[PDB]
């Protein structure tokens, strides 16, 4: 038996993984299948074929044929192999080429030779010949006929390829085989999916999968992972998260008994989350005494990248507020459909930067520091109420502040004396803004945006980027770009509605009007690109420490410990300033002494009364001149911090000194 | 006012409609065009078919003073088939106890009475409903509709035989039991034969299994055709559905006739590939397999039409189509490029190097070749198979700037290179073009007669484009004067008799694939060109066919222009001499491409004519006749006012379909100048290595599926249409009864667009489906296609419409509806609103006749349409004015039709209340239809119904009213003490066809409303005399009843088709 | 599966690694062909779920228990 | 980037190969849309576009 | 002084005018009532005629 | 402005561009109305 799964299946590494655990099949009988060389070759041969066609000639073949390609040399080559070893040459071939191929003295010069030579074509020789316009179909039926296959060509498609000749010239069956790619070719072959189209990540298997099933939809054998587990009964990698969707519904419930209102779908909730928390399929209440929610909701909801509905299918949006239209208050839980991994770690990210992170503003910033802060697995902390710079903090501190400046804009506008006035002009009575009057207020609130904000945003940026690497939040996408900031940029929303958000909070230093109209005027100033869930940051975050958890926590902690910073050397009269923290297996961490932290200089400006602290520390400033540190260079089996302040461990004055990297352990 | 304001926020937030604009347009049309996406047709579920479970309402009172413990069946744990509960319901769940493999993403869920449903009503139209609870009662006719299209289609599936073991104990008689998989898998067994449970007691289920019949359970009937393979079919008795049943059977039945073995399959293979692939299929007895693909021609022009509408006055979605066929062509074409017979054939022309002037260095640099020139001429020679939309007209860079000049050799070669390329292309004004980039250079020197002094002889050849700007001269050749125009006469001449024939391949099959073709009969393609099929496999160069005979002509014709005596003293005499001989030498090139055209061409193009995701649309060819030219090619999508016959509101309701597509002279005549064939090739053997590869896919098989659904769609569209709105189509309407309010042009449109966004959400497609037809009113649609001559006479295509068996299934579900409306949940009727203080327990659903009065009761005073409150004075009471302009007090029997209500809600409410709660009124408010909850109290205490029934009354709304409380005792199995209850709200007619069973696992039911287990229902069990098969479908839907269970297996066409390579 | 494996069987009962003599992949189509296999079982059902397991939940579908 | 979509299927560009990338385009489906190398080209450059530019 | 100016627009493309994510990229619904469509347009334009055109 | 707030008519310019579906004539007519701009005084 066959059976096809979205992933990438190889022997040894898919072995151990296993990925049927991994999707939720119970699992010697089963035997693994490698097929990363195909989607090597499905890249490659991408470029002078089309999708289509090979899709439907590689679902067309079948896997428990074995098979191998042959590239033979070009001609000229291959008569020149032949002519310097001659017991090699084919029998196949006529009497009088091979006779004059088994001879000395052979030249350009020979007639009789030479007329053979291109009176010789590859035909006879080699029958089944792959050559360079062959189809796909025609390669892959092939493969299935016979044992070996020649091709001229190395864009091939198909088992593998090995040499005809040396290099200078070219210039397991078990019971039940999983595999990568499904084959309609024997009449039962099986291909599970529990998992949707929509999800999976790789974008091959998914073009894969979307093209067979457009065409081929009523000819596969569909089952799913738990028939799969009926039938076949009777380092490690970190960042390898695996997701679970939540298919609940709200229920209004009455005096009497429930009453169901709508049906929910959240996407990519973790699994390791919902271990941790232990939620059970069965009903909720999600509301605390006070009025808002109980944090584990609200954790689920910035842990995931989309909330939708089953009836239709557009985006759907939690209300905050408690008032009647679409108030949520109880929730009951009915089950997970399906289940696969996900690559946790952007690819955005690349080498180490400040991390800067666009949230609008009825966000839920405060509940979400305050959730961060106390966030701790092993002996560090990962996330405090520090290393985090607020939104309002790049404005907060000018004499008249950023919000008090906007709110006299009503001056110079006709028909308005007070912000009330401005309120109500540019607010119709749906609470919708109108489109002419705030489209004209914005002509008044960007110059003040970028001329009296932008410089002091630029200069607090530089200056909190140069005393240590923080995660900044800010309000708009323009806001960050306008003031030049020196890190990772990312755009980040979060599932529920921010106006009315803004509409329960108050003593936001004005009428919360002003503030509904301060929120759509910084939306419609951020320029227009795609932001990300709020699930990505906060998955990149939080997952991949448990797993820590979960393999070191047993293990002795100074022997796991690890760590990099600054070494200042000893002959500087008036230390080691830690840049980032590494957790992680002994062998880990001795794989990681030998890289070399050199050619990494930066200019180390330490001059401070004591920071107040546990221990005598004081604060030092440090700029990084030459690249920065590569997260592959670090490890990916190795989880760190992404956020540190800069400190030398320890009076006197202070200097510039050019310091390097190193890494201390014990 | 805040409150308020956050709501209206909050609202106009959520109220968003589920609406897409096509916005990336182009992209999605030419995607869906070049490949459309295939509906998962067949689907298999495992499960016992049925979509009415039942569910306890009162837990059972078990433990009891009156009977022992050791009485009852659950204290024993002896599962049971019927839930063993005080009151037992039974309501709507689609789709449970099944393992289907592809779930179809519907479900008609139901929650038991006892809880709301309002949410399944408040669904479609319900964007101005605030309140979470409530429904606008003016949809739901709408609501319903879209209910029983979801339950129709989401019970779209095939039943599966799975397996059977001999029984090993005494309570049935050797029978065959059938296993279903899942986890927990021996709860089924109780649940689905209930003859199967032992009676030692004399509770109700027990007296109702030991009255059924003993012999049927399980399989009775087995196809086992071979063996060690499974049986082809088996019929078992089991619980189910009778409803159910018949769609599936339907559905069955529908895939049954669409079913073709692989006999016709190579039949339809090999003569489509014309014997140059061979494919073979097995001879020998088979399991039985299910590969439905044979389809109508109905369903293919319909769906051919709705393409043609889709590729509309665009010009760039056909684009994309002719260019993989031109692909397509160069896959297969042994044609090529022979890069050098241009430049061999003009190294050897006699000149003199005195001379400034030179034929061959002007004709190398004019007609330079890129071999991007057989790509546009694959292109053209595509373009004959769609000539009803796409008019491949030449380029205008190709024609001269400005005017040319004959004393020109640049504008002469030009002239040249123009007359050999516009043969090729399907341009119906070619021929008058011909003659006027010729006509044109030569002004002054040679002068014709024209008609107007607008089209005068000196406007550009290209501006010549409609049919009837032909010049007089040009359609009558005595016109030109052989004296003072001795050429043109001669072109003229040339162009009226060696311009080529049209002629036609015959390609495909109509046995397996259908006739796409229309305005042309089946099995035909016309070509611009004639064909005579070559005789031999070894082809070589000739000389005598239709393109070459146009070369040389043209050749003659310039040669005897450079010839004549007003032309030849203006130039030198080598230059005449180096001319004569290019034009000679030109003449004889050995040019392989005409024999090709005329001998292989249409045979490949009718090779790759069938498996082509756009079908051919072609228009017949007319040569210079401009009396058949046709023009005004149009598709209708629906009637204008009241015409309701397609033929007569064809001709002025229909929509030009066609765009010009332009080439450039300079590539097909390079390719049609130079070319030859490998230089040893055999015809039979290159084509059938060639076209091997091409005959594997099955991209045809799958657009036939895809085209049953695109004819399935629009039927069951207007079908339900038709129910809220006024069509032309005869259809029978059932749900007249359910209140509706007068859709506009709008709510079908909407109600359009939730059809097929569900149709697609069941069928798994992710492109457009009957969305074309949208952009229109919905009400009144129809397909018809025509096109009409230049004289007038037109001709037009009317398909007929198939049978649609989703559409037939909804009815026949509407049609059950109309009996079992309570099950799905809906009362039918009126409600009478006043005091009913008593110590009796009849159900409201079934009040006695005593309470209930109609218009016809004496003494009722109707109100309606005009009302007004006249407040008392000084002790007076209260007078409202009646219907018929009397004035009665706040007292006696009124019947209210709830429009008012919902109008005057607060005022009636504040005026009528405290009457009803005191006084001695009772109202009768029409309702028609309306969602009902079910509050169960216990009999022994004193209940009061005044705190729902006004909960309810406050919340009737201009837009939108709650459900109907209603307050039900529970029926006791033991005498018991009687304690007052009042009641309020009570039904009209017998309202309680849900009730299944009341206190079932007990002797017998003493107090309360009674019901023993239905024997109606279980016909076949409780009825010796009834067949098996006898059901009464329309009334009862029975609960069990025999179903055939299938093993068909669904094999690719490749793997039972082979090819023999 | 069968006609693969006595193919290679006889590949292996000569010294060639080509088959001379071959029961698979031969020009007659003989798709119709079926074999003794133990998806099914005596009554033509199949063994998703094997018979002794089938009859032990059809026999303790129903059986009695002592009164509480 | 939709100017080449419906003219060039495949035939990578100067060096740099045709590939695969998904689109959220219409409600809430999601396709893998095959593109073009100049597409592929178009997508790198629009990424270093939208981020910005280093300057040393 | 030169790569810290930044332009200052005043009337930028509403947000409801853009659609899903092409990888990076949005494509601009032609309903938008921005200036920007010709400019969309008059690109889409060239690009095409830039992949037909065979050279 | 009073007919504009109770008028039950509500102006909604992409029926002419979901008919059309976009020199040439099919978007000259479009060019030459600009539907988008929300206007109707």
């Amino acid at each position: 038996a066959y059976i096809a799964v979205p992933a990438v299946v190889d022997s040894r590494s898919s072995e151990a993984i296993g990925l049927l655990e991994s999707f939720g099949v119970d699992a010697n009988d089963v035997s693994y299948q490698d097929h990363d060389y195909v989607v090597d070759q499905l890249q490659y041969m991408l470029d002078g074929y089309e999708a289509g066609d090979v899709i439907d000639a590689l679902v067309y073949r079948n896997w428990l044929h074995h098979s191998v390609y042959c590239l033979l040399p070009p001609k000229s080559q291959l008569l020149e192999y032949w002519k310097s070893n001659p017991s090699v040459i084919p029998d196949n071939v006529d009497r009088r080429l091979r006779k004059r191929l088994m001879l000395k003295k052979d030249l350009r010069k020979d007639d009789e030779y030479n007329q053979l030579a291109r009176a010789f074509k590859i035909s006879d020789v080699y029958a089944p010949l792959i050559s360079s316009t062959t189809s796909p179909m025609t390669m892959i039926q092939n493969l299935n006929q016979g044992e070996i296959v020649y091709t001229t060509t190395d864009r091939v498609i198909g088992a593998r390829v090995l040499l005809y000749a040396p290099r200078k010239y070219y210039a397991p069956h078990s019971r039940f085989n999983v595999g990568t790619f499904p084959s309609i070719a024997t009449p039962k072959c099986s291909v599970m999916s529990g998992v949707d189209i929509e999800s999976i990540p790789n974008e091959f298997i998914k073009l894969f999968y979307q093209r067979v099933k457009s065409i081929h939809a009523n000819i596969l054998n569909d089952i799913s992972p738990q028939i799969v587990s009926d039938m076949i009964n009777r380092h490690v990698d970190v960042y390898r998260v695996d997701v679970v969707n939540v298919l609940f519904e709200v229920v209004d419930v009455a005096d009497g008994l429930r009453s169901v209102s709508r049906k929910l779908i959240m996407h990519t909730v973790p699994v390791c989350i919902l271990e941790l928390l232990g939620i059970e399929i069965a009903d909720y209440c999600i509301r605390q005494e006070d009025g808002m929610f109980t944090d584990w909701f609200l954790l689920l909801t910035m842990l995931s990248d989309g909330l939708t509905d089953r009836r239709t299918h557009c985006q759907y949006l939690i209300n905050p507020s408690s008032m009647p239209p679409d108030v949520i208050l109880n929730i009951s839980i009915t089950g997970f459909i399906n289940r696969h991994t996900i690559d946790v770690m952007p690819d955005v990210y690349d080498f180490i930067k400040p991390i800067g992170a666009v949230l609008p503003k009825g966000s839920f910033k405060s509940t979400i520091m305050r959730v961060l802060d106390s966030i701790s697995v092993l002996g560090v902390k990962i996330m405090p109420r520090a290393h985090v710079v607020d939104s309002d903090e790049v404005g907060e501190q000018m004499e008249p502040t950023f919000e008090h400046a906007v709110m006299e804009i009503y001056k110079g506008i006709a028909g308005v004396d007070s912000l009330d006035d401005l309120t109500k002009w540019v607010l119709n009575s749906d609470l919708v803004p109108h489109d002419d009057r705030l489209g004209q207020l914005f002509q008044a609130f960007l110059p003040l945006a970028k001329d009296l904000l932008a410089p002091m945003a630029r200069q607090f940026y530089d200056n909190s980027m140069s005393e240590g690497r923080l995660l900044t939040f800010a309000h708009a996408d323009s806001e960050l770009l306008n003031a030049n900031y020196f890190g990772h940029l990312l755009r980040l929303k979060i599932p529920y509605i921010t106006e009315v958000n803004l509409m329960i909070r108050k003593n936001r230093e004005g009428g919360e009007l002003f503030q509904l109209v301060l929120s759509y005027l910084y939306k419609m100033y951020a320029t227009s690109a795609q932001p990300k869930w709020f699930g990505s940051l906060l998955r990149l975050l939080i997952c991949p420490w448990l797993h820590m958890e979960k393999l070191i926590g047993e293990a002795d902690p100074a022997s796991t410990s690890a760590e990099i910073g600054w070494h200042v050397p000893r002959e500087q009269l008036m230390g080691f300033i830690p840049y980032v923290s590494i957790r992680a297996p002994r062998l880990v961490i001795e794989e990681l002494m030998e890289k070399n932290w050199g050619q990494y200089h930066a200019q180390v400006i330490v001059t401070d009364q004591l920071v107040v602290g546990e221990p005598r520390r004081v604060s030092a400033k440090a700029v990084i001149k030459g690249n920065h540190l590569p997260v592959k260079l670090i490890s990916r089996f190795a989880c760190f911090t992404l956020t540190s302040k800069y400190e030398m461990r320890l009076t006197g004055r202070g200097a510039a000194y050019n310091a390097r990297l190193a890494f201390r352990s014990d | 006012e805040i409150q308020r304001h956050i709501t209206e926020f909050i609202s106009s937030w959520q109220n968003h409609p589920i609406v897409q604009v096509s916005a990336d347009v182009e992209n999605r049309k030419t995607a869906q065009l070049l490949h459309a996406d295939t509906p998962r047709l067949v689907t298999w579920d495992a499960g016992l078919c049925t979509s009415f479970k039942i569910v306890p309402i009162v837990p059972a009172q078990v433990p009891q003073d009156v009977l022992a413990y050791t009485f009852f069946t659950s204290s024993y744990a002896i599962q049971s088939p019927f839930p063993e509960a005080a009151v037992s319901r039974i309501v709507v769940h689609t789709r449970w106890a099944s393992n289907v493999d592809f779930d179809r993403d519907s479900s008609v869920i139901m929650a038991p009475p006892t809880e709301n449903n309002i949410h399944l009503f408040k669904q479609l139209l319900n964007t101005e409903t605030l309140s979470v609870r409530g429904a606008n009662p003016l949809m739901f006719r709408a609501n319903v509709l879209h209910m029983l299209l979801e339950f129709v289609l989401d019970n779209l599936y095939l039943n599966r035989h799975t397996g059977f073991s001999q029984d090993h104990t005494p309570f049935t008689e050797g029978a065959n039991l059938r296993s279903l998989p899942g986890p927990d898998a021996e709860k089924w067994y109780s649940i689905m034969y209930p003859t199967r449970m032992g009676t030692p007691n004399v509770s109700k289920i027990c007296n109702f299994v030991a009255s059924c019949v003993r012999n049927r359970v399980g399989r009775f009937d087995r196809a086992q055709m071979m063996n060690g393979a499974m049986s082809e079919w088996v019929d078992v008795f089991e619980t189910s559905d009778a409803l159910t049943v018949s769609i599936r059977g339907r559905w069955m039945a529908r895939l049954a006739r669409m079913n073709i073995n692989p006999t016709e399959i190579e039949w339809a293979l090999t003569e489509c590939a014309q014997g140059y692939v061979t494919v073979t299929s097995p001879y020998a007895p088979s399991v039985n397999r299910l590969m439905p693909y044979r389809i109508s021609n109905a369903e293919r022009q319909i769906s051919q039409i709705i393409r043609v509408m889709n590729i509309g006055n665009n010009a760039t979605v056909i684009q994309p189509v002719l260019q993989d066929i031109s692909v397509l062509l160069q896959r297969i074409s042994p044609l090529q490029i022979d890069p050098t017979i241009i430049s061999n054939t003009m190294s050897t022309v006699s000149e003199s190097t005195t001379q400034t002037l030179s034929p061959a260095s002007s004709i190398l640099g004019k007609l330079r070749p890129s071999n991007s020139d057989f790509s546009s001429f694959r292109v053209a020679l595509a373009g004959w198979l769609y000539n009803g939309v796409v008019t491949t007209v030449i380029d205008d860079s190709s024609y001269p700037k400005d005017g040319g000049s004959v004393t020109s050799l640049e504008n002469l070669w030009d002239f040249f290179i123009l007359a050999l390329a516009l043969p090729l292309t399907t341009d119906p004004c070619a021929p008058v073009k011909a003659f006027m980039t010729l006509a044109n250079m030569m002004v002054g020197f040679e002068t014709i007669p024209m008609d107007n002094q607008i089209y005068t002889q000196s406007r550009r050849a290209s501006a010549f484009s409609t049919p009837h700007t032909w010049p007089r001269c040009f359609m009558n050749i005595q016109l030109i004067s052989p004296i003072d125009a001795p050429i043109l006469r001669q072109w003229a001449e040339i162009i009226h008799r060696y311009w080529p024939n049209p002629s036609q391949i015959r390609y495909g099959t109509p046995n397996v694939f259908g006739s796409a073709n229309l305005f042309t009969p089946p099995e035909v393609l016309l070509l611009p060109i004639d064909h005579q099929p070559a005789n031999v496999t070894t082809p070589t160069l000739d000389f005598t066919n239709e393109l070459t005979n146009w070369r040389a002509r043209v050749c003659e014709l310039m040669k005897n222009l450079v010839d004549n005596q007003r032309y030849q003293p203006g130039w030198t005499q080598s230059l005449v001499s180096s001319m004569r001989g290019t034009l000679g030498k030109l003449k004889l090139i050995k040019s392989m491409t005409p024999m090709y055209l005329q001998q292989l061409a249409p045979v490949e193009l009718a090779v790759i004519a069938p498996m082509l995701p756009f079908p051919p649309f072609q228009v017949p060819y007319v040569r210079l006749d401009r009396d058949r030219v046709p023009t005004m090619v149009g598709v209708t999508r629906q009637s204008r006012d009241t015409i309701t016959q397609p033929a007569l509101s064809l001709s002025t309701t229909n929509t030009t379909v066609g765009v010009p597509l332009a080439l450039d002279a300079r590539a097909i005549t390079v390719a049609l100048l130079s070319g030859k064939y490998p230089p040893d090739l055999v015809t039979n053997v290159w084509y059938a290595d060639a076209i091997y590869p091409m005959y594997a896919d099955t991209e045809v098989f799958s657009n036939l599926q895809r085209d049953v659904i695109t004819c399935e769609a629009v039927q069951t569209l207007v079908t339900l249409v038709a129910q809220i709105s006024e069509t032309q189509y005869p259809v029978d309407r059932y749900l007249d009864w359910i209140p509706s309010l007068r859709a506009s042009a709008a709510t079908a449109a909407t109600f359009a667009e939730w059809v097929n966004t569900s149709m697609k959400t069941a069928f798994d497609l992710s492109d457009m489906l009957l969305e074309p037809l949208l952009s229109g009113d919905p009400r009144m649609t129809q397909l018809a296609i025509q096109y009409q001559q230049y004289n007038g006479r037109t001709f037009n295509v009317i398909p007929e419409m198939p049978g649609s068996v989703i559409a037939d299934c909804v009815q026949l579900t509407a049609e059950v509806f109309n009996h079992e409306y309570n099950l799905f949940g809906i009362a039918r009727g009126d409600i009478i609103i006043g005091r009913v203080q008593s110590t009796h327990l009849w159900s409201p659903l079934a009040p006695p006749p005593d309470l209930v009065f109609d218009r016809d009761t004496p003494g009722v005073h109707i109100f309606g349409r005009d009302c007004r409150i006249s407040f008392g004075m000084n002790g007076a009471a209260p007078m409202i004015r009646d219907e018929t302009g009397m004035m009665v007090p706040f007292e006696g029997n009124w019947i209210f039709p709830l429009a008012l209500w919902q109008m005057n809600t607060r005022y009636f409410n504040q005026q009528f209340d405290a009457w009803i709660k005191t006084g001695e009124l009772r109202i009768r408010i029409e309702m028609g239809a309306y969602p009902y909850m079910l509050h169960y109290y216990d009999p022994r205490q004193y209940a009061n119904a005044w705190n729902l029934t006004s909960a309810w009354l406050e919340e009737i709304t201009p837009t939108s009213i709650p459900s109907v409380p209603f307050m039900v005792p529970i029926s006791s199995d033991h005498d018991i003490s009687s304690a007052p209850a009042v009641q309020y709200i009570i039904s009209t007619e017998y309202n309680d066809r849900s009730l299944f069973c009341t206190n079932s696992s007990s002797p017998q039911t003493i107090a309360g409303p009674d019901k023993h287990i239905p024997v109606e229902r279980y016909n076949i069990l409780t009825n010796p005399d009834a067949p098996p098969t006898q059901i009464q479908l329309p009334e009862v839907v029975d609960l069990y009843n025999v179903v055939t269970r299938y093993a068909y297996e669904t094999p690719p066409i490749t793997a039972v088709v082979m090819g023999v390579p | 599966d069968e006609a693969d494996d006595a193919t290679k069987k006889q590949a292996k009962d000569t010294e060639k690694a080509k088959a001379q003599v071959t029961y698979s992949d031969t020009g007659i189509n003989n798709a119709n062909e079926l074999s003794r296999s133990g998806n099914v079982d005596n009554e033509g059902g199949s063994n998703q779920k094997p018979m002794s397991t089938r009859i032990a939940e059809a026999t303790s579908a129903i059986v009695s228990k002592h009164p509480a | 980037h939709e100017g080449v979509a419906s003219s060039s299927i495949g035939k990578p560009f100067m060096g740099v190969p045709a590939s695969i990338v998904n689109d959220e385009s219409v409600v809430g489906v999601r396709a893998a849309r095959p593109i073009s190398g100049m597409q592929n080209m178009i997508q790198h450059l629009s990424k270093l576009y939208k981020r910005g530019f280093s300057y040393r | 002084q030169e790569y810290t100016q930044s332009p200052e627009i005043k009337v930028p493309i509403p947000q409801k005018d853009w659609t899903g994510p092409i990888g990076e990229i949005r494509i601009l619904k032609d309903t938008t009532s921005s200036i920007a469509r010709y400019l969309y347009r008059t690109w889409y334009l060239a690009a095409a005629r830039m992949a037909a055109q065979p050279r």
